[PDB]
């Protein structure tokens, strides 16, 4: 009941998924052999939301690893938690995508869907009651963005009732991870506005401050950032897996969050995050979780919420606590700094709780914000796109795959409207 | 022969079901395994062919994540496994889903239980509806269920204990909407509807109980103390045994006005009893105190149409008629002119029971007041503001319209509230 | 929540920016309506 | 049955409350743990269902630092925790904060206690107010509270035992202001107003008790000996029983003139009580003595309009009427023409009790005098002088007006003293 | 309740801020580890005015160390009591300040205000009810005088109702620790006339003689002068932290002190002060403390009382003493030398008292007086300012930071308007 099927697209997706399935596995006390070795009966009761029973007491994940150039898969196929995956769920192409949204969506991606769909359905029907899909993308490259969206449009029509999530990692403002990044960005956005129920945005930049400011790290490697992203992807489905005195399914989290069908871009954070020195001073009380999650620093995206208004928000607390302190705090903020919250929504936060904190903590939280500052990711992208599409630079690669050019402008009008939707509703 | 049917709908429905049914099992020496080491329990239980005392209630919900806790808790040998009804997918805080899509496919099951739950019943007092307005399951299923109960029995009485959305505390954003939609369906179908807000019961736990980490499990340990006091006459000897029909006749002047308030006294910590005597005189002054209300309404802005007082313990009627007499004279309490009377009083010799691990104190005198007042228009006009503030933009509508609903159901359920508030002013 | 970055910039301080201003000596709104009657005027002489 | 409700406001209000309530728990054998090893106490307490006797008083203040002491000291199991009302921040010696900013949100919490405290007494004799005029809490809240007590109860008797600003000894600089503003609110709302100054009781500690180290813990121990001598007729059998209604009836000639002085006697150490006899005639002479007054005023500058007398101990009426007869012949003591009478005398067979570690002597005779004199118009004029001395410069005003006030409040409360001044010569008509 | 928050801005602030927290930490029996090791429960009663309970029962300060060029912070990070501070409450910039008011107020200041404000509010909410702020300055320098007032201009606008004290160290009359002492003085004083509720003035000159004449010290290290400054700063909150037969909170001290909103420049002292030898000669009685506190030596500022008129005064005694003695003493003083006091104030002193002396003593006192001789310092400095500004010496340094000349004349006139305020009320 209430199963979930999970997709990992691209190099980034095939690497965030490495830590995600490592984090969730430990939380349910299963070995890299796949055998359950936990203690409580609380791990087993909702284990089938991510895994499947197998002969011998194994628990194999319900993930789908898709990628061109399986080189990066050979890493995770060799890592410590690489022995758990089904080998038939590895779908890959022998050629490369070349950081090119076109061939990752038109030529090569189109050659794998016939096989990918036999994979997704084979484990979508084993679900006695499917809850939804969830993907992990990278809006910079070609494989993650291109094949990701093409996979979505096939998913959106085959399963329109169920809900698809998206932990899309978006480009960084101050540095360019690739050169053709703005082309792959918009052409993917133009697919997400229409074919996604919810979509969180992350940035490798903000993922550095939290390790440079909050965590006070020294050598933050991607192996650590993915331990951050995996902390929110685990923080969403707690109510699905663990009981709590105020549960929150995955669906009731959208209807309380998205007023209009196109503003489905969010902004996430996590709490508590302290150094290995400060854990001696700072205490763990709901007033602490509530201020650090609300701050303009734990926002894992590089968009300052203090430039717009909060339409709605959320909070998924974890750990046996007092349901009153939570309710009075989240209330105390809205009427405290009343200039950042819209007025035609009286109470614009939802609050969840769980009897089960993380594996090694006592209290924890997770934040989801739908702010009208998310438009700032789109302006900064809408300009870098129009500076180079203006002179038709790097386009012979995209048109070389038979692409048109109105698919570029349609990707810009669709965006340059989405930047206005976030302004009528922001009366400042 | 003096028996009732106790329904629990939603999460808070079964959240209070765990407090109420932990009381009656303890108030009658019923072990969690059914049996105990007549008519003292026949109000709530049914002795089988041998020894076992199963309750007569029904836990109804859509998320198994809570109804299964009852299946694994210590009260699993107690319930008939069919009473604990549950579903696969949830209402997702969306009145439409709980009414049009998912509600229609399990009511046919729930209703069969009631038919098999009423045949053993020889003389049925009335149904008992524990509901939580503000969620899809609480508002949608509850609405769809009540209409089915009206057309089956009609002559039987339905009592609605519905948690209502508070002014400040709000665990959701769209809870204004489905709280409005509930009225058009509860009003014509419930015989009488008690109200109580999660916020008002919070402050009760601050001044009186002096408990600083309140939780849903605390408040429910107060509601159970109401119904225990309310149905004491049904199962415990006492001067002026008050049934339901008697209770209902002299409280509801007009078929519309059946929205009433509640109170309780004394509510004190187990140590401040050492600083008080808590006479019949002292308690009844505190029942009419505005801070002792279980709803955030102010009775000093309105007038009383009736009151009902259920005393308990070492109480004799010579002191009831005295304390009531010194209240009609008090200036603060204003009684609407067309009732010079207004008190139906009930006495019991069975003092209120205390649960191990509870917060209240063992006392020998206790009072539960239930007043029908015209100040109730306050809490009912706040909703008329938040609904008209968000509905001006059709926010969150595309969720309701996408689940087999329409735009008329919003304006229709809106006029019914205006049609109601006039009725709370014609009585001036 | 604080202010967005770059908006806490220092501003110019004029002379007497923060200086209270006496409104005026003016008759107050409510004299509060003394309840007790005054002392008689030592010349009533009601005795006869 | 014969029940009164005691209030304590501000710091001095509760710092005398720790003295009176140390006295009553001792005067009725009430252990600090509520209980003891009818109607002998029912004036001040109320049995619960479990042994204890809880006092029917109210400690109210805006400073937690003085209320928590009560919550930690030996007298913590006594009070119902709800009666000890405190506040987050204080008034900061400002009449505005006690009247417009902070006082407005706690009174409802106080009144809900008073109402819960009124029903528990079958017959209410009257309220007792222990005020401290000169601060923000004592004056600002006492102002605001006394009004609300008049609306909810009306003609019920509210006494006032309010320490007043002393001429020389003064621990404040702004206490002129918040004293003046208080007058109208007490005048029109309190029924009777006893007065006493921190300095006047210093010299009495100097000459009589001969304690060259006097602090507030000494002065508060004196006021306890006053009220116990005043409310003995409420809870102790004795000839010529005198209640509160009988008290103000034949003591307050006009609704305005309700200020009066106090004098206790004898005040003697534990050793001079052996060099002494303390006859009823000697004591009552030292009672009318100006040096034994509890206010820095001079009775030989004005005229006595009425006097009350609460005797205590082995006393018989034949001796009261005899000594009083002498004073009526004494020329040093004047009396306004229109009172050939002028004494309401009370007797109580129960002598005063001594506190262990106290400074007085165990005596079987005592006298507590309270006289409504017109000489009290002196201590009422120094305030008129200092107030105008500062107010001619608008000094310290930006505080008062900066907290929800205007300038008119000064002139009203200023004239209310001017009018009240002439009344203290009007009544001295002598025609 | 009545929580404070302490700021230490500059080299002086960061250094005297060390000795300050060294004294209070002892006064409440806590070790540099941060654990409590006192004897009485009285220590833990009002500890929350300066500290924050931590995990495992620690007490860390609520200070804020802000300074450019963290060099001097690396010292206090390495002192004996350097383990108590939260490392997060350290604000430093990699650039020098140059003993220049401009860049400490315009360029370098503006780059750290985002952090400092994000720091102060993290704890301005950790207070259940904030009493007020408290800072330490060095008016000659650039960090303490530029960032100091810049932070104040921010503090005054978000928390105007609360109170902010200032232990500003003013320039010396004869020696000049800096060549640009005037410009840094006036430009800061102008900021203190508008944005300060109270402002003590302490001078390094008077601190030497008191350490030379009275204390007979041979080599007075700055560690000794700050054992003095720490003594008086601790002497103000004894009514807050400890009981007292006549308590005196922080607010009722200003109301009772400043007759007009501008004359908030005070003068302090501390008693008793004796050599190691004379301890055996002079008794410790209240007439002793008041004889030395009223003297013209213990004035930590270099302003002579015998030149002007005391507008008001104060005294905070500490010890089980006789409150008659203090009242008659302070009365005699005004009585005998009755020309040093103004006449339109009848009694112009306050007199607190506390049941608790310092940890090593039995009776102590502390003095605060608002004289009219304070106008002399602003006369001595307003002459040096107009001396070199008339020829524009060192001005190319200030104007290089976007400053102007109106920001100079404004500063001077606003000071000259203040020196007249202190002359009218001096009727000789
Ligand atoms: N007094 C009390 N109120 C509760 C409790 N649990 C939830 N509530 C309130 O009930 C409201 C939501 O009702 P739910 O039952 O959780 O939601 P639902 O009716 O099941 O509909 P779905 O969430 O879509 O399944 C919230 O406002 C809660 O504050 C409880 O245990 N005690
Ligand atoms: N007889 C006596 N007088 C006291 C005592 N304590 C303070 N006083 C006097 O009360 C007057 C000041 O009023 P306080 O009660 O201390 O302060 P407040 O009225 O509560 O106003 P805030 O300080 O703002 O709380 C001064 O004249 C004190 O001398 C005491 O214990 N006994
Ligand atoms: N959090 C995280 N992000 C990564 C990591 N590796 C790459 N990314 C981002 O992924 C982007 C490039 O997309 P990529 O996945 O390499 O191309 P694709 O194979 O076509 O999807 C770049 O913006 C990288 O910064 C990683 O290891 N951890
Ligand atoms: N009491 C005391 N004063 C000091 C000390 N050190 C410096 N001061 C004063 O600090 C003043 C200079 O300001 P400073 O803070 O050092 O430089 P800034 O960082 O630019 O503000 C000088 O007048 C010093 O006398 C000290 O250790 N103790
Ligand atoms: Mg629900
Ligand atoms: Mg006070």
């Amino acid at each position: 009941m209430r199963e979930i099927v999970h997709i990992q697209g691209g190099q980034c997706g095939n690497q965030i998924g490495a830590k995600f399935w490592e984090v969730v596995s430990d939380e349910h006390g299963i070995d890299p052999t796949g055998t359950y070795h936990g203690d409580s009966d609380l791990q087993l009761e909702r284990i089938n939301v991510y895994f499947n029973e197998a002969t011998g007491g194994r628990y194999v994940p319900r993930a789908i690893l898709m990628d061109l150039e399986p080189g990066t898969m050979d890493s995770v196929r060799s890592g410590p938690y690489g022995q758990i995956f089904r080998p038939d769920n590895f779908v890959f192409g022998q050629t490369g995508a070349g950081n090119n949204w076109a061939k990752g969506h038109y030529t090569e991606g189109a050659e794998l869907i016939d096989s990918v769909l036999d994979v997704v359905r084979k484990e979508a029907e084993s679900c006695d009651c499917l809850q939804g899909f969830q993907v992990c993308h990278s809006l910079g490259g070609g494989t993650g963005s291109g094949m990701g969206t093409l996979l979505i449009s096939k998913i959106r029509e085959e399963y329109p009732d169920r809900m698809m999530l998206t932990f899309s990692v978006v480009p960084s403002p101050k540095v360019s991870d690739t050169v053709v990044e703005p082309y792959n960005a918009t052409l993917s956005v133009h697919q997400l506005v229409e074919n996604a129920d919810e979509c969180m945005v992350l940035d490798n930049e903000a993922l550095y401050d939290i390790c440079f400011r909050t965590l006070k790290l020294t050598t933050p490697t991607f192996g650590d950032l993915n331990h951050l992203i995996s902390a929110v992807m685990s923080g969403i489905t707690c109510c699905l897996r663990f009981p709590g005195q105020l549960n929150a399914d995955l669906r009731k989290l959208a209807v309380n969050l998205i007023p209009f069908p196109r503003l489905h871009f969010f902004m996430v954070g996590f709490t508590p995050l302290t150094s290995r020195g400060s854990q001696q001073y700072r205490a763990l009380t709901v007033p602490e979780l509530t201020q650090q999650m609300w701050d303009a620093k734990n926002m894992m995206c590089a968009a300052d919420p203090r430039h717009g208004r909060y339409l709605t928000a959320s909070a998924l607390f974890r750990g046996r606590m007092s349901t009153k302190e939570v309710d009075e705090q989240m209330l105390n903020v809205q009427n405290k700094n009343s200039s950042y919250f819209v007025e035609w929504i009286p109470n614009n936060v939802k609050s969840s709780v769980c009897d089960i904190p993380p594996k090694g903590l006592k209290m924890s939280a997770t934040f989801i914000g739908n702010s009208t500052a998310i438009q700032e990711m789109f302006k900064r992208v809408s300009e870098q796109f129009t500076a180079m599409f203006r002179r038709k630079a790097f386009l012979h690669w995209y048109t070389g795959e038979g692409m048109d050019e109105m698919e570029f402008t349609e990707a810009e009008s669709n965006m340059n409207d989405l930047v206005s939707e976030y302004q009528q509703y922001q009366d400042a | 022969m003096r028996e009732v049917i106790s329904i629990h709908i939603g999460q808070a429905g079964i959240q209070v079901g765990n407090a109420c049914w932990e009381l009656y099992c303890l108030e009658h020496g019923i072990q969690p395994d059914g049996q105990m080491p007549d008519d003292a329990f026949n109000t709530f239980f049914s002795e089988t062919g041998a020894g076992k005392h199963v309750p007569r209630c029904i836990f109804l919900d859509l998320e198994p994540t809570v109804v299964d806790e009852v299946r694994t808790g210590t009260y699993r040998q107690l319930f008939h496994p069919e009473q604990l009804i549950s579903g696969k997918e949830d209402a997702a805080n969306n009145f439409a889903r709980g009414h049009y899509t998912i509600g229609k496919e399990i009511v046919d099951l729930a209703l069969d239980r009631i038919r098999k739950l009423a045949d053993n019943c020889t003389g049925l007092q009335g149904f008992l509806v524990f509901n939580a307005v503000g969620g899809g399951t609480g508002s949608g299923l509850g609405s769809l269920l009540l209409e089915r109960l009206s057309v089956d029995y009609g002559k039987k009485s339905k009592l609605g204990f519905t948690v209502y959305p508070s002014p400040q505390v709000s665990t959701a954003v769209v809870e204004p909407y489905n709280s409005v939609l509930s009225t058009h369906s509860l009003l014509e179908h419930t015989d009488v509807a008690v109200m109580l807000d999660n916020e008002a019961i919070y402050d009760i736990c601050r001044r009186s109980l002096d408990i600083e980490r309140p939780t849903y499990t605390n408040l429910n340990r107060l509601i159970a103390q109401v119904i225990s006091s309310l149905t004491a006459s049904l199962r415990f000897d006492g001067a002026l045994n008050v049934d339901i029909t008697e209770f209902q006749t002299n409280l509801v002047p007009y078929p519309r006005i059946h929205f009433m308030l509640s109170s309780y006294a004394p509510i004190i910590s187990a140590e401040k009893a050492y600083h008080e005597q808590l006479s019949v005189a002292e308690i009844t002054n505190a029942a009419f105190e505005p801070a002792s209300m279980m709803v955030k309404c102010d009775p000093r802005h309105g007038k009383y149409m009736a009151c009902c007082l259920m005393y308990r313990g070492d109480v004799v009627p010579k002191d009831v008629n005295a304390s009531v007499a010194t209240i009609k004279t008090k200036r603060t309490i204003q009684f609407v002119d067309w009732c010079p009377t207004g008190f139906k009083c009930g006495i019991n010799y069975q003092p209120p029971t205390v649960v191990p691990g509870g917060d209240l104190a063992k006392v020998q005198r206790a009072v539960c007041m239930i007043s029908n007042s015209t100040a109730i228009g306050e809490i009912f006009s706040r909703l008329d503001h938040k609904f008209d503030l968000m509905y001006a933009k059709r926010a969150f509508v595309h969720w309701y319209v996408g689940e087999g609903m329409e735009e008329g159901e919003f304006s229709e359920a809106r006029e019914d509230l205006a049609a109601l508030e006039k009725d709370f002013e014609e009585v001036g | 929540m604080g202010r967005p970055d770059g908006a806490n910039g220092p501003a110019f301080l004029h002379a007497h920016e923060k200086e209270p201003k006496l409104p005026s000596p003016g008759p107050p709104s409510n004299p509060k309506q003394k309840i007790r009657p005054p002392v008689p005027a030592k010349e009533e002489k009601p005795t006869m």
